[PDB]
Order: structure tokens, then sequence, then C-alpha cells
């Protein structure tokens, strides 16, 4: 009844001090409970015009080089706006989707796997230590750098590659970073945190 | 549980679960897992 793209513009800007500060950062579990309080809109990728509240802020080349502006790391935060992009249908209240629940999961990988295994990806944290940021293939494990901050992602699976156990993760680097956007990360033994702030949540059907 | 689990091929009615953003020039990571993990969930719960 829904495969729609949710917009991270409306999370981004209008969920306020409950998930943090923006741009500036902010609290994943904050993020799922604002969905469950408020609801979110669909909105697409920069300029697709797709859905009610498109994300504003342009690509740019993330640690890499490309055809796109290099990113500057972090700008400002765009205005929480109630209304959906003009043309589209229906309004901005209407498009509102909830969530019913907005949990944590315990820092157990196999609770994890049961987790995404019988409900669907979930969102997760860890340090970013400066020789991720060169990641290309294979299954990453910190080795040396300076730490450079917190990162949540989307984890979504889980494998062995070359007799080391990997969680599957999904970045917000745009595609040409890494593993087509994707990154393996090893798992089992709480590596740079990646087990120990799992988040996750539930749709009202 | 199975040794190997892939999202993407388990639930192939949903393409946002092979969907990769782009954040821009912005600390919104945070904001990112969760909508996307939304979105995928949003497709594979689709009521009952
Ligand atoms: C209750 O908790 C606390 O007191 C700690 N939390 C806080 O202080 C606020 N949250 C944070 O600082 C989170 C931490 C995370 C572990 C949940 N960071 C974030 O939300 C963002 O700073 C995620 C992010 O977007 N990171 C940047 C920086 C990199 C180095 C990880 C990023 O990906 N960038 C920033 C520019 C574009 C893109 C890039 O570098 O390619």
């Amino acid at each position: 009844r829904v495969n729609v793209e949710v917009s991270a513009e409306d999370m981004l800007t209008c969920c306020g001090g409950e998930c943090g500060d923006g741009c500036n950062g902010g609290f994943p579990s904050g993020a799922w409970n604002f969905w469950t309080k408020k609801g979110l809109v669909s909105g697409g990728l920069y300029n697709s015009h797709v859905g009610c509240r498109p994300y504003s802020i342009p690509p740019c080349e993330h640690h890499v080089n490309g055809s796109r502006p290099p990113c500057t790391g972090e700008g400002d935060t765009p205005k929480c706006n109630k209304t959906c992009e003009p043309g589209y249908s229906p309004s901005y209240k209407e498009d509102k989707h909830f969530g019913c629940s907005s949990y944590s999961v315990a820092n157990n990988e196999k609770e994890i796997m049961a987790e995404i295994y019988k409900n669907g990806p979930v969102e997760g944290a860890f340090s970013v230590y400066s020789d991720f940021l060169l990641y290309k293939s294979g299954v990453y494990q910190h080795v040396s750098g300076e730490i450079m901050g917190g990162h949540a992602i989307r984890i979504l699976g889980w494998g062995v590659e070359n007799g080391t156990p990997y969680w599957l993760v999904g970045n917000s680097w745009n595609t040409d970073w890494g593993d087509n956007g994707f990154f393996k990360i090893l798992r089992g033994q709480d590596h740079c945190g990646i087990e120990s702030e799992i988040v996750a949540g539930m749709p009202c059907t | 549980l199975p040794e190997s689990f892939d999202a993407r091929e388990q639930w192939p009615n949903c393409p946002t679960i092979k969907e990769i953003r782009d954040q821009g020039s912005c600390g919104s990571c945070w904001a990112f897992g969760a909508v996307e993990a939304i979105s995928d969930r949003i497709c594979i719960h689709s009521n009952g």
C-alpha cells in the first residue's frame, strides 16, 4: 500500500531539539521518536521533484574525486517548512506517515541479526576514523588514523567474507564512494561501536 | 539464522532497500540512517 521515499528534509528540518541539532548532528533514537509523534512526509533526492519535500541540499563529492563539487563539511540547517512542493498532492498534513513504535535493540549481534531478519534494516552508529574515508572494498577494520566523529548509517544484512564476518551497510555519501555507496564492516566484536547504538521501529499499518 | 543475509535480495518488491542517498554538505547522517530504514520498513510491512 506504500512504497514511499520518506523525506530526509522533513526529519532534518522539523524535528528540533528532540533529535539534536540539525546539520550539526543528532540522535538516532530521537529521529525514530519523531516518526511516531509527528510522522514524516514523502520526499526524494535533490531535485527529483519526487514527493512532498525533496532534499534541498545539493549532492557533493564525499572524500573522493568525482564530477560534482566537493562537500564542505556541514552547512546550515534549512527551514522547517510545512508545505509540499508545487504540483504535489496531497497536502503536507495528509502526506504524513506515522510509525507506531520506536525502540532500541541491545548490543548483541544475534539480536541485531534477528531484528533485521524479521523486520527489516535498522539504523546504527559507529566511530569513523581517518582510514575509513578511503574504503573501497572488502571488510573494513580500523587500523590507524585520528578520530573524525560519530556516523549514523543503515545496516541491511550480514555475511562472511574470506572467513571474516561482516555487517552489510549503506552509507549516505552517494554511490561514487566506497562499494557503490555500500561498505562492509567487522561484525561480532562491537568494532568501532557498530553494535552499540542500534535503533529501529515499526510502521502504523 | 542463515550464515548470510542481504535485505535487497530478500524483499525484491522494495526498491528503497537498494537505494543510496547523498546527505550533501550537512551533518544529517542521523536523519538519513533513520528515513532510509523507515522507507524500507514501510514497504516491507505494507499492512495487515
Ligand atoms: C546523547 O548523546 C550524545 O551526547 C552524543 N551525541 C551528540 O553529541 C550528537 N550526535 C552526534 O554528534 C552524531 C553521532 C552519531 C554517533 C549518532 N553525529 C551525527 O549526527 C553526524 O555528525 C553524522 C554525520 O553526518 N557525520 C559527518 C562527519 C563524518 C566525518 C562522519 C558526515 O558524514 N559528513 C559531514 C559532511 C558530509 C559527510 C562527509 O564527511 O562525507
